[PDB]
């Protein structure tokens, strides 16, 4: 029902950006195993520093 | 024999003159269907979003 608003058309392909797509892909791991264990498979950004 | 080896090569029939000729016509069908479905799995993938 929201994709409906975009009318993306079947044809076309690239439905969705990549890095939008990866986010699913790092979610998943997380979901799988959220230790770090599983973490350190893929890249990701750390955003760390000071209070 | 040299010079007859030689009009062997000029005659491919000459080589085909006794009908086992399973070998070559394998070879070319193996290569021919690697060609083929290498060309449908990228087709096929079009398929599953390009529409």
């Amino acid at each position: 029902v929201l994709q409906k608003d975009d009318k993306g058309i079947h044809h076309r392909k690239l439905k969705k950006s990549l890095i939008d797509m990866y986010s699913e892909v790092l979610d998943v791991l997380s979901d799988y195993d959220a230790s770090y264990n599983t973490q350190d498979h893929l890249p990701r950004v750390v955003v760390v520093g000071d209070q | 024999v040299k010079e007859v080896l030689e009009d062997f090569a000029e005659d491919g029939e000459k080589k085909i003159k006794l009908l086992t000729g399973k070998r070559v016509q394998l070879a070319e069908d193996l290569k021919k269907v690697r060609e083929i479905q290498e060309k449908l799995d990228a087709f096929i993938e079009a398929l599953h979003q390009e529409k």
